[PDB]
């Protein structure tokens, strides 16, 4: 008998058989999550560690990959030997459109969605103004701790400690310190109309998420040049976005049907075109090819 | 800083701990249910005006996966022993995994409950509410209710409880 632990974004996992060992594929052990089928169409499984996280296709076979994972990190990034094993997570599958993500009702299919969505917040991966991130952190705190009660919340409530799990890290000890009266108050006012059933709160805070650019982007590692710059090459159903890889910062959003791209040489490294401002850039990395190929599947479903 | 627990649903097979853990967590409750391997589940409660990170470990009902069995034990610091209280046979099954507990732990002082899961199906009751509270008296005390996963009768109680007898 062989299981293998499926990992979620909050540290939760689902052990599931796997019935043809290393054999097994993503679509076996996806029959073995507590999705129905309906559901297992919205997410799928990744192999993910600190350097490097990949969606996984229904024939591929998830524990060769782990198996293999020194020899694809070779293959796919500048890095030296690494020391880390990476591990199996369900997650979002980056080609689900936003129309049909923006109808599912299912709860199950919701909290997994929130969970991931409120990870990428702390994480830093979604830049949005402030009114937005205040907006995701009075929703945090409705979820959390439900109703706000003005004897436990008005004073003396939200620290260091307790901020850092409602804002990005990047926010964090910057502007969040200055948030905090208005966080309070759209809580206030959120308990203050609106469900507050928990999968209703889950999908109000996926609701605000989904305009954001990166929303559900698949990230890779790549660099540009002005000095090297290490950045996240971001792709999802609405386009390419690069980020500073140490600050989060976004450097570069553009929506299908605004820009072009090139493989270069071999793979490794992709040029892209602005249609409208004729500017253009490199970007160096040995995913070049993956990101192209996800590039030509996402602008192909529109 | 928030202080971690680790808790572990124990029981027979079909007696609602799935369900249990899925309604305390994640607020859904179905008719539908997948079998078992091990599932972890994490989720932040307020339990005596206590911020709590609770780990909470579903276990498969049955003897297989000892490797399992002896770690949950060994790193569990609460328990939640579940039966139906529409089947004897899961109510009888209980005692062994109350003696291993207290063989692992090598003491009698360790967080429990005794949980007569599926309060709600009336007509169907074989185990007598009187007989749980003689069992959990016997077992020196030990904290008991009557759950419903369905209607969420004393659901969230389950998991505090264990929370507050750790903090003793
Ligand atoms: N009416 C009612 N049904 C329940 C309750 N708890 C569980 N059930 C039903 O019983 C069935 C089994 O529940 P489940 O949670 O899968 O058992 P388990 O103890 O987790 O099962 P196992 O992995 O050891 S085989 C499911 O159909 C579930 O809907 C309850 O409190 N009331
Ligand atoms: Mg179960």
């Amino acid at each position: 008998f062989e299981k293998v632990r499926i990992y979620r974004m909050d540290g939760s996992y689902r052990s599931v058989e796997l019935k043809h060992g290393n054999n097994t594929t993503v679509q076996q052990i996806m029959e073995g999550m507590r999705l129905s089928q309906e559901t297992q169409q919205y997410f799928t499984i990744w192999i993910c560690s600190e350097n490097l996280s990949l969606q996984l296709k229904p024939y591929h076979k998830p524990l060769q990959h782990v198996r293999d994972w020194p020899e694809i990190l070779a293959e796919l990034t500048n890095l030296d030997p690494q020391r880390e094993t990476p591990q199996l997570f369900l997650r979002r599958d980056v080609r689900l459109p936003l129309e049909v993500e923006k109808q599912i009702e299912d709860p199950l299919a919701i909290l997994i969605l929130f969970d991931e969505a409120r990870y990428n917040l702390l994480k830093g991966f979604y830049t949005a103004p402030d009114a937005k991130l205040i907006t995701l952190a009075s929703l945090l705190l409705q979820i959390v701790y439900g109703n706000y009660e003005s004897k436990k919340h008005k004073q003396g409530f939200l620290n260091e400690e307790n901020l850092k799990s409602i804002v990005p890290v990047t926010k964090l000890k910057s502007k969040a310190p200055h948030w905090t009266n208005r966080i309070l108050h759209e809580y206030k006012n959120l308990s203050t109309g609106v469900s507050k059933e928990m999968h209703h709160l889950q999908r109000m805070f996926l609701q605000n998420c989904w305009e954001i650019p990166t929303y559900g982007a698949a990230f890779f590692t790549g660099q540009i040049f002005t000095k090297v710059i290490p950045v996240y090459v971001g792709v999802n159903i609405k386009g390419l976005h690069l980020l500073n890889m140490e600050t989060k910062a976004l450097l570069i959003s553009l929506k299908y049907g605004c820009f072009m791209w090139q493989l270069g040489d071999t793979d490794t490294c992709f040029q892209i075109h602005s249609m409208e401002n004729k500017m253009s850039f490199i970007v160096h990395t040995k995913q070049a090819g993956l990101v192209v190929k996800l590039l030509m599947k996402l602008n192909g479903q529109l | 800083s928030m202080r971690e627990y680790k808790l572990v649903v124990l029981g027979s097979v079909g007696v609602g701990k799935s369900a249990l853990t899925v309604q305390f967590v994640q607020g859904i409750f179905v008719e539908k249910y997948d079998p078992t391997i091990e599932d972890s589940y994490r989720k932040q409660v307020e339990v005596d005006a206590q911020q709590c990170m609770l780990e909470i470990l579903d276990t498969a009902g049955t003897e297989q996966f000892t490797a399992m069995r002896d770690l949950y034990m060994k790193n569990g610091q609460g328990f939640a022993l579940v039966y139906s209280i529409t089947a004897q046979s899961t109510f009888n099954d209980l005692q062994d995994l109350r003696e291993q507990i207290l063989r692992v732990k090598d003491t009698d002082d360790v967080p429990m409950i005794l949980v007569g899961n599926k309060c709600d199906l009336e007509d169907e009751r074989v185990v007598g509410k009187e007989q749980g509270q003689n069992l959990a008296r016997q077992w020196n005390n030990c904290a008991f209710l009557e759950s419903s996963a369905k209607s969420k009768i004393n659901v969230n109680e389950i998991f505090y409880d264990l929370v507050r007898q750790i903090n003793r």
